[PDB]
RNA sequence: GAAAUUGUUGAAAGGGAAGGGCAUUUGAUCAGACAUGGUGUUUUGUA
RNA sequence: GAAUACUGCCAGCUGGGACUGAGGACUGCGACGUAAGUCAAGGAUGCUGGCAUAAUGGUUAUAUGCCGCCCGUCUUGAAAC
RNA sequence: CCCUGAAAAUGGAUGGCGCUCAAGCGUGUUACCUAUACUCUACCGUCAGGGUUGAUAUGAUGCCCUGACGAGUAGGCAGGCGUGGAGGUCAGUGACGAAGCCUAGACCGUAAGGUCGGGUCGAACGGCCUCUAGUGCAGAUCUUGGUGGUAGUAGCAAAUA
RNA sequence: UUGGCGGAAAGGCCUUGGGUGCUUGCUGGCGAAUUGCAAUGUCAUUUUGCGUGGGGAUAAAUCAUUUGUAUACGACUUAGA
């Protein structure tokens, strides 16, 4: 037996892979996912992980 | 003639069955859990039957083995046969119950031309 | 069609194991066994016979004979783990056992057609028999009782604890 | 002679158990003879055969051997745990049973 | 069939206590007896070497009346008819013998064995 | 070691006798025992009669016969305080239990066979000397036993004719004794001597 | 032409229930692997 | 003036026994070696025998050892008289 | 410490047998037995952190590396199994035998289940991608129908024969 | 084979005489292999059947009838060449 400390085996809680079924999306975030994994720069992590969010969190600018 | 892989192991080879199937005959032995608020079965007291979980899941390269070394692929004409004619050494074709004789001799043929395991070469034959 | 597809298929392509490291250094056998040592066969068809040992051989076993003159015991290899080495000593120096190796014995395996369904020795064999146990029984001459010795059986007795004997 | 006895007698007293649970996976042997855990300690690793009988004959024979080895001593007067291949049927209890002397280290 | 009957001395034949005379029951028996005697002796069979080899009875559809019973109720009063068949056959003389061949496997040290027992013996 | 083992019951106590044999049949040991009325148990004999009565006290209410048996012969208490320490209810205990058979005196069987004991039973070896105790053949006397006197006729008869074998076997090995030192001191005798025989 | 329930035959067990779990004995019953490419032609239908 | 006991340390030596052999071209850290190379260094190989069949094994019935109270429900609490 | 004080109703319980320099009480020292607990290893799943669009061949929701974790009523969520019907597809199966049913015969899945062999039978049915619902029973003194033990039992005895 | 003794569950113990075999008390001669490096490597006693060939002996019980010292029925007690 552990003393638990936290809740075990509990997701992160972040939406990662867009729930949407759309092919140039994830087209869009096969791109960016390999530019994320291998171009060390910031924007591409921002980027892909602001392609997966969901309508209301895409307001229109 | 498979491809080697290690010795296959069940962590569970007895069935699962139903608490009290053997008791009632209108309980079948299909696995149904215990929902009840008293059971020894659901409490899990000692000297009772175990229940199916994830812990007795099969190797994942030792599961869909038969023990030939193979794993099963139900066939029904030639069409179907000669999709596994790259693959022999996996898979194992086995005939669809309902196929008649006249053409269960042409896929047996077929198979034994094409090297291709047939797990069951006797349904329909006459003798 | 009956079942529709697998959508990948496994490759059939073998592997190669890894590189291994595990070399053969030699048998280390333990200390009571010296050549010219009487042993006692534990198991096999001589089983509670006193034979005396030769040579270690390449396969880490034990090159043996009876005298064949005494207990009929011919010359044979036996395994190490399947013996007790007595204390009682002969010295079997002046009997060229370097002839012998794996090879001098080889069985001419059978093939799976012929089979016995109801039912022969080296004249090579028979001669080097000869020749070495002539040379040890001139050895056991010399303290006595050892022919009577080797020609009698070990048995244990009722009151026999193997743990307190001393062989 | 009269006797040709290569082996040591000994007793199938039981499985490995606690008050209320077994386990046939361990045997339990009394090996006639000795008394202490330093005396038994010379039969660890033998190979232990359990021989009966039966009325059908299988392959030339009416005899049926199970075998096992001896693996460590149990408490303080003696008695070994044996293993074997196929455990010991648990009518045996009581039964006769032969520690051989081989693989010998002496 | 046979709780809550009387006991009789003559079960001491049979070694039982309960025993009884159903003479529609024998009727119907040995009436079914009698023409399978007939159709042996159509068919030409010997008719001193018969034994009956099989018989049985089981259960023919419910024949349903009415009882009147206190407190103006109604139970059934259900006859349980019989489907009986038997078959006559001619006894006849042993059955048959020359059982399976048995064949042997032995291992190298069995045939050693019984090499040197052929040899050590005559 | 032994095909069967014959206990001369007499000076033991009863219920370390009956843990030590209990222990011998389910090992699968064949045991007889033999001069069950000499047994003792550590007490007062009016402590064990007591005792004795207390359990006869025991039966059942609504009918008797289905009741405890009060078993009155010295073996059969033997056997009483031995099936306590057999689980004699299922089949290991049966196969256990029909391999003992306790008897009053030495039965002609066993009469001209070897007796032994058991030293971690023995009364003389357990007992605090001034402690006092019971015989199992005067308390089963006391309690309803009929038969102790004839017992201790046959026993007179037995000892007699032992009496009668031992002073042949005693002339037999004097002389044996006097053959083995007059045969001694030769050189067999002394190579024998010099490897411990 | 199912099941409850029943008859016959066959097999098995049964000292105040029966049924179950782990393990093995015994009896009965049963699947799979056993060719493989191969130096080779000691060869016939000569490849 | 010593020894020994007790406690503690050794990157001292060495014998017996049991269970496990996962992974699958190479890559790393090391060691012995002047070097070639070798090795117990990122997970078992080498040699040999028997059988090649119901022998191992699976299933099923029985026997034996130990264990096992009737399910569902309300309830703080159900095997519940 | 032991004894007197010390009386309850079926027969009775340091668990039983039994035990008296204990197998009792106080105390001390070792050895030993074994839990689903701890240590190591394998396997299953979950969660987390990473690697990997290069060409060839597939699946990037894929493959691979590493570490930790696994009790559960009420309840929540996820991934799946099965049924009736509908769109599409396999130019699917089938009177040389579809569906159904029986089978202490075999195989696969942790499981819901799936597949095959044999027997019976006689006219339709299935895999996959989706759509839809009158879609999964052991219970409700459930509904309708059928059948047991009781049980060859209670009984078939008023009104003269 | 002669003579005893043994009734607790004796069913066994002792003894006389001759025959026959072995003797490792001592000294010799010949054989053994190949079961291949182990595989209980098979040697015990319990019951039954069927054959031989050698002795031994040629019954009762129950139903049915009857009795009434008995009796719900079974059972019991009687009788009957
Ligand atoms: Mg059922
Ligand atoms: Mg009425």
């Amino acid at each position: 037996g552990i003393d638990h400390t936290s809740k075990q085996h509990k997701r992160s809680g972040h939406r990662t892979a867009p729930k949407s079924d759309n092919v140039y999306l994830k087209l869009l975030v096969k791109l960016y996912t390999f530019l994320a994994r291998r171009t060390d720069a910031p924007f591409n992590k921002v980027v892909l992980k602001a392609l997966f969010l969901s309508k209301i969190n895409r307001p229109p600018v | 003639a498979s491809l080697p892989h290690p010795k296959i192991v069940k962590k569970h080879t007895k069935k699962f069955k139903r608490h009290h199937s053997d008791r009632y005959h209108r309980v079948a032995e299909n696995w149904r859990k215990q929902k009840g608020i008293d059971s020894v079965v659901r409490r899990r007291f000692r000297g009772n039957i175990s229940q199916p979980k994830i812990g007795y899941g099969s190797n994942k390269k030792t599961k869909f083995l038969s023990p030939s070394g193979h794993k099963t692929f139900l066939v029904a004409n030639v069409k179907d046969l000669e999709t596994l004619t790259m693959h022999t050494k996996t898979y194992a074709a086995e005939i669809a119950h309902n196929i008649s004789a006249k053409n269960r001799v042409v896929i047996l043929a077929r198979a034994k031309a094409l090297g291709i395991k047939v797990t069951n070469p006797k349904g329909r034959l006459a003798l | 069609t009956a079942q529709q597809a697998p959508k990948w298929y496994p490759s059939e392509d073998v592997a190669a194991p890894k590189k291994t490291r595990k070399a053969v250094r030699p048998q280390k056998l333990r200390a009571s066994l010296v050549p010219g040592t009487v042993l006692i066969l534990l198991a096999g068809r001589f089983r509670g016979k006193r034979v005396v040992y030769l040579k270690h051989l390449e396969d880490n076993t034990l090159l043996v004979t009876g005298p064949f003159k005494v207990n009929g015991v011919p010359l044979r290899r036996v395994n190490a783990r399947y013996v007790i080495a007595t204390s009682t000593k002969v010295s079997v120096e002046g009997v060229n056992v370097e002839k012998f190796n794996v090879e001098y014995f080889a069985k001419e395996k059978l093939t799976k057609k012929e089979k016995k369904e109801a039912n022969e020795i080296k004249t090579e064999r028979v001669e080097d028999q000869k020749v070495v146990d002539k040379a040890l029984l001139a050895e056991i001459k010399k303290t006595p009782l050892l022919k009577q010795y080797l020609s009698a059986s070990f048995s244990l007795k009722n009151g026999d604890k193997p743990h307190l004997l001393k062989f | 002679a009269e006797s040709h006895r290569l082996y040591v007698k000994g007793k199938h007293l039981s499985y490995q158990r606690s008050k209320r649970v077994n386990n046939p996976n361990v045997s339990l042997i009394k090996i006639e003879g000795v008394a202490t855990p330093q005396d038994a300690q010379f039969y660890l690793g033998k190979r232990i055969a359990y021989v009966y009988r039966a009325s059908k004959e299988v392959r030339g024979s009416k005899i049926r051997v199970m075998w096992g080895k001896v693996t460590r001593t149990h408490g303080n007067s003696g008695v070994v745990r044996a293993t074997f291949r196929n455990n010991l049927p648990a009518k045996t209890f009581g039964a006769s049973v032969r520690i051989f002397l081989y693989p010998s280290n002496i | 069939f046979n709780s809550s009957i009387g006991r009789t001395a003559q079960g001491k034949e049979f070694g039982v206590t309960k025993a009884r005379w159903p003479a529609k029951s024998v009727k119907f028996v040995q009436g079914l007896l009698q023409n399978a005697a007939a159709n042996a002796e159509a068919k030409g069979l010997d008719a001193t070497k018969l034994y009956v080899s099989h018989i049985q009875v089981n259960q023919a559809p419910k024949q349903r009346r009415r009882t009147y019973r206190a407190h103006g109720r109604i139970n059934k009063y259900e006859s349980s008819p019989s489907h009986i068949e038997l078959v006559v056959t001619e006894k006849e003389e042993a059955v048959a013998k020359a059982a399976e061949k048995k064949v042997v496997r032995l291992t190298s040290r069995q045939r050693g064995r019984i090499a040197a027992q052929k040899r050590i013996a005559a | 070691v032994e095909p069967v083992v014959v206990i001369d019951g007499k000076g033991h106590l009863v219920g370390r006798l009956a843990s030590v044999v209990a222990k011998q049949l389910l090992n699968g040991q064949k045991i007889v025992v033999v001069r069950a009325e000499e047994l003792n148990i550590s007490g007062e004999f009016f402590r064990n009669k007591l005792k004795y009565h207390d359990f006869l006290r025991k039966a059942t209410a609504f009918n008797k016969t289905r009741g405890p048996f009060h078993f009155r012969a010295p073996s059969r208490i033997f056997y009483k305080a031995l099936r306590g320490m057999v689980s004699h209810k299922t089949a290991r205990g049966k196969a256990a239990l029909e391999r003992l058979k306790v008897f009053e005196g030495i039965p002609p069987p066993y009469d001209k066979k070897k007796r032994v004991v058991v030293p971690q039973a023995l009364r003389v070896l357990r007992l605090k000397p001034g402690r006092k105790y019971t015989t199992l053949g005067k308390l089963s006397t006391s309690v309803g036993w009929k038969y102790e006197d004839v017992v201790a006729k046959l026993e007179a008869k037995r000892k007699v004719s032992s009496a009668e074998y031992y002073a042949k076997k005693r002339a037999f090995t004097k002389k044996v004794a006097s053959a083995n030192a007059t045969a001694a001191e030769s050189d067999v005798a002394k190579q024998l001597a010099a490897l411990g025989y």
